[PDB]
This record gives structure tokens, C-alpha cells and sequence, in this order.
């Protein structure tokens, strides 16, 4: 969540969505939102390799709580992250999209 | 997300087109609204690239300058014009709102000294009349005129969301340290503090990305609406966040903050930053109110490579309360010196709650 | 002919409402929907 | 397949004149119909090269300039005297009919204002009448006046198979950015829109290879076949597909689209195709019908090599009926201000039916 700019476009939009139950949720529908943002925002203007790799992941409720990005890596690369940070990273992604709803809610209420 | 700016009056014009002049030479877009060769989000004040300004004599010196390439004095006068126009200059505004992609806000910049002072507090009830979920924040200038100081000061306690720049700080801060005894040098200081209030909009940051991140951190009660600016370079952080508290540097002519927000615009030490608010706590530079938790933030930014350590503070200070007592104490004195006349009465009446609300702030229980 | 022309709407609207279900199911495959549907049609 | 253009009036002879111009010299075939050294296919207006045309003073302005080796004001007066010639004039289509291979269509360019207006309308009828299968694609041209603007209109909805150019958008675009103030200036954006309007009839292409392609895709119902005009640049498929939506280049002085050609002339990169369309649904910057499900398609074309990126967008908008209402009321406030004069009400009657036509096309349930 680094960016702040694009992170806040892409809780507008998935706002219609993710407060419906999981069982309603498919993924090839939400990839059409995450590309809208990314073109939108100041993260269009950005290297297209890096852009390739990045999309959404279903984790296995409602649809505030199955959503979560995750940016796949394989090849060399894939010698420094090591299917751990990427199970560290998902880990710590929760963390960071929690405190990102409960604050949007309450400048919302405000 | 996007924010149309409105300017309204001779002061809006020139400081927002001295506001304009500061943001285009701060990205790499030449003043004939070309981009120059030479990751700065500017998307959100610039439409693909045209500036999403509404301007309302002074027109033709903008006109006339090499920036040509980039688009009475009684309050009742002001207000009474801009009834006769209603649908004329909201046809402008509705298109530049529905043909955005996603409208969030409507940053005004007038003065409330004579048409800005009217004609904007005319636009000031019809904006939230006609959309009620958009932020309506205002750069408004402290200077018959005490009338119309608190005339515009009855719609401002209402209908805006949310910044007071006075012009005898200004004058004060002039002569002390920039020596210049002027209208176009004065400029030369509030678009500075302009351009660096939305600093947390223009480039992607951590916290602090939306409009309404930087309204509702510091406005506890939809009332308290009034906040100060402080800006000192005119070097580690303890340095700047001292020299922000000193009221040598705070633009305002107990009492105890509400919160406080510190932009720090330079490549300072991320890890100090906590050092510093360490001491401060120590030291006891500044109290806050008594009944909620309150607490001060800070937050870095990155300056633009085409466009060293800067700092602006933002805050809620219950001496605001000060400035209007002043406007309102003026007002009785020629009250008794000289069809309904009701209206002001009735502005008098609400002034006069805001600044009782403002002195039961600062009590242990200023709850009910 | 009145009475025929009725039918194949049930049945050619029931075989496009089946083209439209396999194509969303993939992981290209997904730009085909928004180039059969545009107008949020099909929503069933 | 051929097609064959028929050119009524003076401003047809006109914008018809121009427009062969305008074609001669994207092939490579010189003013005296011989080909110069210097793929297009050039079979479709031309025959083995002399152009299929048909013209109807003017004409001596024609056979003077070097193009010469290429081949009253009452509605009733122009609809009269073609009826006496009509033997005559039908004795030189015949010929130019049955000559031809394979004939296709019958492209018609005339204006609705005098002799073009009348005679226009009779050979209309006649058309239909000899040719039931021959699509008559008219390229008409908005401007006693009222009278004989909607008489044609009356022709023009169940005869004609298939564009407005009106002049007043013509003239607008003429004083903002090409500077007039002229009808030889405005000729040459006309026969701009002309010559790109079958660009995909001069080259082979993947899809549009024949006339009933490009009509059969916008009109849906045989009532709603009027459509309008978007040509930009007077760079990415994005900047040109977001350009053409503005309502600044749309050549027409709730409502919806029915159906969007888009024409990119250019050597864009054919992948990138569909990354535009995708953020145009996102954005959501046009809305279409509710009852039918419509789409916007594409098409790429090849510049000619002897004659840069351009765009042209072919679209069936329901704010059309806007401009037959202008035309309709002027016409009640005519006939209160002044053999039977029952061909009129006729006349009035059927083009009302066409505007509730367009209002109930515009709602959910338009079927039945």
C-alpha cells in the first residue's frame, strides 16, 4: 500500500462489490476493476513488465474478507522471494487492508 | 478522485493564479500547457493538461500574460448579481462536475472583505444545495467593512467543510523579515503555503491520500472548522517541529489545540521522527484540550526533481475564537453609529454561538 | 409463422446465455463478455 | 459491386465537386482521369478512370476549371419540373445502372433548403419505386425556409435507407478554430468527413467490404437511420476515442446511443485496441439503449501511399430528434402567420410520428 494514490480508487470501486456475500463473487469480474484503477490513477504511468505480473487473488464471509492482491513472480526472481515472502507478504497484506477500511469508514461517518 | 477550484473576487483571481503559476513550474508543464521533456500524481487538479479552474477587469492582465495558453463593494450588491446569473454560472460548473470522472471536492479562494465577499457566499449555499456529499473547502483571507466580514462569516460556519490566512500577519511578517516597506509580494507568501497544503495530493503517500483524510483528522466537531497555518524556512526534524510552535511564525493576529498536522517536504531521516516528538513530549511545547484524546502528526513528502528542508503545520487552535471577537465587537460599534435589516442580526446571532462554542471547548467537560 | 418466431427467441436466447457462462469461467478468454455484452445486458 | 452518385442543387454539385477532388488525389489518378506512376481498390467509384456520376449554371464553373476531362426557390417548383423531365433524367441512370456490373447503391448529396430540395424529393420516390433492392445512402446538408425543410424530411423517412452534415455546427467549428470570420472553406471539412465516411470501400479490409455492412450494423430499425458525424484532429487510440466523445467536435448544434462506428485511419498499434474500449467502460464516458444490447465497434484502415494518425466516429444518437423539433415548431408558427395545401399536414403528420418515435426508443420498454 505504498502508493496511497491508486489504494484509494480501488476502495471506491470494490465498495459496490465486496459487500456482497462471497458466494456471489467471481474473480474474472474484479480483474475489469483493478485494471480501471490502475489506468486512472498516477500508477498508470509505470514500467508495463511490472504491471504484468500484478493481480488479484481469491483467498479461501463476505467479500471484505476473501480479497487480496499478489503480485506472482516466477523465474530468476523468483530466487530472492522464495514462496515465502510471498507467504509473509499476503500475511502482512491483511494487516494493512484492515486499517485501511476501518479508517475509510470512519472519514466517512465524519 | 477530483477538485475543482474556484476563484472568486481580485484577491482569488491573483492568488490562484499565483497559486497556478507555483503548481505548473512544480511539475514539468511548460505555461502553454505543454509538458516539457526534463511520477507526481497530477490528475487530480489537472485535466488531460488544462487546470480545472472556474474564474469569475483583472481578467485581461491573466489574458495579456505569457499564462494565456493555460484556460460594487456592498455585500447586498454581491449577493444580489449573483441571483441574476444563477443558471448562467452553474451551467459552467455542472458540466466541469459530470464531465469529471469522479468528483470530490471545491477548494474556493476569495477574501471575505467586496463582490468575492458576496457573490461567494451566494455560491456558498446554492453548492451544498445542489450536491451534499461534496467537500467544499475554502482558502478564505481575513482583511462597512465589518459588516461584510461577518456577513460571510454566518455561511461560512455552515455551509463550509472546512483555512484562515490574515492579511495583518501577513503585513507583520512583511516588514519583519522580507523588508518590504505591496500586493504582488504578499502573494508571493500565501501560495507558498497553498502549494504546500496539498502536498499529500499530488504525490502517492502511505496516509493522506483523499480530501477528506485531511478534513476529518483534525475537525472533531462539525462546528470546529477554523485551522492556522505555520511555515518557518523562509538541519534535523527537532529543529523544524520547534521552530513551527514559536507564534513569531504562526499567521494568526485557556487555550490549547485540538490537533496538529506537520508536512515535512524534505529528505529528513525517517527514523528521528519519532526522537523528535519524544522531547517534545518532554518538554511540554504545546497542551491540547482536556476532555478527548488528542494527539499531533506528521507526515513526509517528496519535493518535485524539475522544481534543502521545509515544514508547514496544520492546526486547530481554539484562539481562533480571538480573530472573531474582534470582527464581532467592530460590528456593535457601528450597530449604534449608523427593508428589514434582519439579516444581520440573525448572522450576528450565529457568530456569536461558534465563539461560546469555542470558549466551552476548552473546558474539562465541553461535552453538552 | 406468429407463433414460431416466439420460439426461437426462448431457444436462441437460451444457447447464448450458455455461451456467455463458459466464457467467464477462465483465469483473451475474459475482453470476449465486454465485447458480446456492453450495456450490463445479459446480467442474468 | 458499384455505386453510383447522384449530385442535386448547387450545393451539391458543390461538396460533390470536392469531394472527387478530395478522392482523385488519394488515388493516384491525375486531374485529366489519366493515372499518374507515382493496392486502393478504385473500382467501386470509378469505372474502367472515369467517376459514376450523375450532376444536376453551376455546371459551367465545373467544365471551366481544370477538372474538365472527369466526366426556383419553391419545394413545389423543384418537385414540378422533375416531373416533366422524367424520362429524360432517368434515360442517363438507366444506362448508368444496367452498364454497371453489379450495381449496389445510389448515393445522394444534396441540402434540404431550393430546386436540390424539390427535385431531390421527387427522385426519391422514383427510386424506391424502379429499384426496390438498391440501398439510397443521402449525404443531406442542414440548414419559405421551414416549409421546405420538413416537406423532405417527409422523403427522407421511409424512402432514403441511410447523415446530417448541418451547417450551423459547420459554422461554429469554422469561427473557433479555423478562424473564417465563407462556402468554399467550409467545403473542405465536409468532404473531409465525406471521403473518410467510405474508407472502408476504397481499401480491403478484414470486415465492412460492402455498402449493407456499414448501414445494416447502426441502423436498427428501419424508422431510426439518421446518424451523425466525429472527426478529431483538425498519440494512442486513447487520446482519439476520449476526443471524439466530446460534444465539441460532435457536428450537431434521456438520451443515449444506439449503435458507435469508430474509423481510426492511422498506423496504431492493433493490439492496444481493446486496452481502449476496456477503460472506456470503466470511466463510463457514453451511455447507450436500456432495451437492446449495442456495442461500439472499431475499424482499422490504410492511408493511400501517394496522398499521422486520424479518427472519424459513425454514430446513431437519440439527440437527433432534437434538431426535427426545431424544424417542427417553426413550422406551426409559419402556418398561423401565412389547390388544398393537404400535402403538408400530411407531411407534418408523419415526422411527428418519427420524434415519438425517438422519445419511446429512449425508455426500457420501447418494444411495442
Amino acid at each position: 500500500l505504498g502508493q496511497g494514490d491508486f489504494i484509494r480508487h480501488l476502495m471506491d470501486l470494490l465498495k459496490p462489490e465486496l459487500v456482497r456475500p462471497a458466494t456471489t463473487l467471481y474473480q474474472h469480474n474484479l480483474t475489469g476493476i483493478l485494471e480501471t484503477a490502475v489506468r486512472a490513477t498516477n500508477a498508470q504511468f509505470d514500467s508495463p513488465e511490472i504491471l504484468r505480473r500484478l493481480d488479484v487473488r481469491l483467498l479461501e464471509d463476505t467479500g471484505w474478507d476473501v480479497f487480496s492482491l499478489d503480485y506472482h513472480v516466477d523465474g530468476p526472481i523468483a530466487t530472492v522471494f522464495t514462496r515465502e515472502c510471498m507467504s509473509h507478504y499476503l500475511r502482512v497484506f491483511n494487516f494493512l487492508w484492515r486499517a485501511k477500511r476501518m479508517e475509510y469508514i470512519l472519514t466517512d461517518i465524519r | 478522485r477530483e477538485i475543482i477550484t474556484l476563484q472568486l473576487g481580485q484577491c482569488g483571481n491573483q492568488i490562484g493564479f499565483e497559486f497556478w503559476k507555483q503548481l505548473c513550474a512544480e511539475h514539468g508543464i511548460s505555461p502553454e500547457g505543454i509538458v516539457e521533456e526534463f511520477t507526481d500524481r497530477k490528475d487530480v487538479f489537472f485535466y488531460q493538461y488544462i487546470p480545472r479552474a472556474v474564474l469569475l477587469r483583472v481578467i485581461h492582465s491573466i489574458l495579456n500574460s505569457p499564462y494565456a495558453k493555460l484556460y460594487g463593494n456592498n455585500w447586498a450588491s454581491g449577493f444580489s448579481q449573483g441571483e441574476k446569473i444563477h443558471e448562467d454560472i452553474f451551467d459552467i460548473i455542472d458540466r466541469e462536475a459530470d464531465g469529471s470522472d469522479s468528483l470530490e471536492g471545491f477548494v474556493l479562494c476569495h477574501s471575505i472583505a467586496g463582490t468575492g465577499s458576496g457573490l461567494g457566499s451566494y455560491l456558498l449555499e446554492r453548492l451544498n444545495d445542489r450536491y451534499p456529499k461534496k467537500l467544499v473547502q475554502t482558502y478564505s483571507v481575513f482583511p462597512v467593512q465589518p459588516y461584510n466580514s461577518l456577513l460571510t462569516l454566518k455561511r461560512l460556519t455552515q455551509n463550509a467543510d472546512c483555512v484562515v490566512l490574515d492579511n495583518t500577519a501577513l503585513n507583520r511578517i512583511a516588514t519583519d523579515r522580507l523588508h518590504i516597506q505591496s500586493f504582488s509580494q504578499i502573494n508571493q507568501l500565501v501560495s507558498t503555503i497553498m502549494s504546500a497544503s496539498t502536498t499529500t495530493l499530488r504525490y502517492p503517500g502511505y496516509m493522506n491520500n483523499d480530501l477528506i483524510g485531511l478534513i476529518a483528522s483534525l475537525i472533531p466537531t462539525p462546528r470546529l472548522h477554523f485551522l492556522m497555518t505555520g511555515y518557518t524556512p523562509l538541519t534535523t526534524v527537532l529543529d523544524v517541529m520547534r521552530r513551527l510552535l514559536q507564534p513569531k511564525n504562526v499567521m494568526v493576529s485557556n487555550h490549547c489545540y485540538i490537533a496538529i498536522l506537520n508536512i515535512i517536504q524534505g529528505e529528513v531521516d525517517p527514523t528521528q521522527v519519532h526522537k523528535s516528538l519524544q522531547r517534545i513530549r518532554e518538554r511540554k511545547l504545546a497542551n491540547f484540550i482536556p476532555w478527548g484524546p488528542a494527539s499531533i502528526q506528521v507526515a513526509l513528502s517528496r519535493k518535485s526533481p524539475y522544481l534543502r528542508v521545509s515544514g508547514l503545520m496544520m492546526a486547530n487552535h481554539t484562539s481562533i475564537s480571538s480573530l472573531f471577537e474582534r470582527t464581532c465587537r467592530q460590528y456593535d460599534k457601528l450597530r449604534k453609529r449608523e427593508d428589514n435589516f434582519d439579516e444581520m442580526d440573525t448572522s450576528r446571532e450565529i457568530v456569536q454561538q461558534l465563539i461560546d462554542e469555542y470558549h466551552a471547548a476548552t473546558r474539562p467537560d465541553y461535552i453538552s | 409463422f406468429e407463433a414460431t418466431i416466439n420460439k426461437f427467441d426462448k431457444n436462441f436466447s437460451a444457447h447464448l446465455l450458455d455461451l456467455l457462462a463458459r466464457l467467464s469461467i477462465y483465469s483473451g478468454m475474459a475482453s470476449v463478455i465486454s465485447r458480446l455484452d456492453f450495456n450490463g445486458f445479459y446480467t442474468e
